[PDB]
């Protein structure tokens, strides 16, 4: 998209400033529910973990 | 980016509007008439 985002936009024409930020937002946003998927993993590992010790 | 493929080709209406474009007549005309004008009278005939 970025790629493309330079290959069509018109030099001469501006207003692509609103169109960067929300997407910046966007992929920010995306990049936050990664990490959150990440950090449940995590989470989901050390809870395994620390279940199996005290029922065990 | 399909449409950036077609906007590229669009900009590649550089020969739309480019290639397919006045005065080598204009120029050429001029010598044409310029020459005539010595050649030629409504007064004589």
């Amino acid at each position: 998209t970025i790629n493309q985002l330079v290959d069509s936009t018109s030099p001469s024409t501006i207003g692509i400033e609103e169109q960067v930020a929300d997407i910046t937002s966007t992929y920010k946003l995306l990049s936050t529910y990664e990490s959150e998927s990440n950090s449940f993993d995590e989470h989901i590992k050390d809870l395994k973990k620390n279940f199996k010790q005290s029922s065990d | 980016r399909d449409e950036v493929i077609k906007k590229k080709n669009q900009n590649e209406y550089y020969r739309g509007r480019t290639k397919k474009l006045t005065i080598i007549s204009t120029k050429e005309d001029f010598l044409r008439s310029q020459e005539i004008l010595a050649q030629t009278e409504k007064s004589v005939f």
